[PDB]
């Protein structure tokens, strides 16, 4: 809603782009990840997009 | 007496005082005064020339 009464910020484009990316694109790409089913005698798993946790940089 | 006739402005002295205060239908944000200028472009009927 900002920018209708004053001049917007000069870095708002890339800001909102990165926000949209880190909001939806990661999940959209993890959803289309294929499932690998093998190693019968072994214990493994598939790619479940349920946790989706990003940790702050050290 | 000088040529321009003198006039007397009797009343009170106040810096910025809008006496006509009524209820407005359309309202803006509570805190962001940067967007309150939009209501000075399309003002209510009673505050068009205060």
């Amino acid at each position: 809603n900002e920018g209708i009464s004053t001049i917007p910020g000069f870095n708002q484009i890339q800001f909102e782009g990165f926000c949209r990316f880190i909001d939806q694109g990661l999940t959209e790409e993890l959803y289309k990840f294929p499932k690998i089913e093998d190693t019968d005698q072994e214990i493994e798993f598939q790619l479940f997009v349920e946790t989706y946790q990003l940790v702050e940089p050290l | 007496y000088p040529n321009p006739p003198l006039v007397i402005c009797f009343g009170a002295a106040q810096k910025e005082f809008v006496p006509t205060v009524r209820v407005s239908h359309e309202q803006m944000h509570q805190d962001k005064y940067s967007e309150w200028k939009m209501l000075q472009w399309n003002p209510p009927e009673f505050v068009r020339a205060p």
